[PDB]
């Protein structure tokens, strides 16, 4: 998926928030990885995505 | 007289009371309250608490 750059740190097991609440939550226990980079030149537009 | 007696009596209730009182003790950890340590912190270190 794709989120903002301040909520990346909300992609974690048991964090609290907008996204970890309401739009995807992690298991307390969970076992992986995530991987995070920016795409500033892909997904923006000057008119506005 | 009848020391023999009290010292089992004195032993036994000395050694429950320890028990109880051994019971409020912090043993390393900020806090002593474990639903406290749940509700004021994230499961990662909580779990270490």
């Amino acid at each position: 998926f794709v989120i903002r750059g301040d909520e990346v740190r909300q992609i974690a097991p048991g964090q609290t928030g907008n996204i970890a609440d309401y739009n995807y939550k992690l298991p307390d226990d969970f076992t992986g990885c995530v991987i995070a980079w920016n795409s500033n030149k892909l997904d923006s537009k000057v008119s506005g995505n | 007289a009848l020391g023999k007696l009290q010292d089992v009596v004195n032993h036994n209730a000395q050694a429950l009371n320890t028990l109880v009182k051994q019971l409020s003790s912090k043993f390393g950890a900020i806090s002593s309250v474990l639903n406290d340590i749940f509700s004021r912190l994230d499961p990662p270190e909580a779990e270490v608490q």
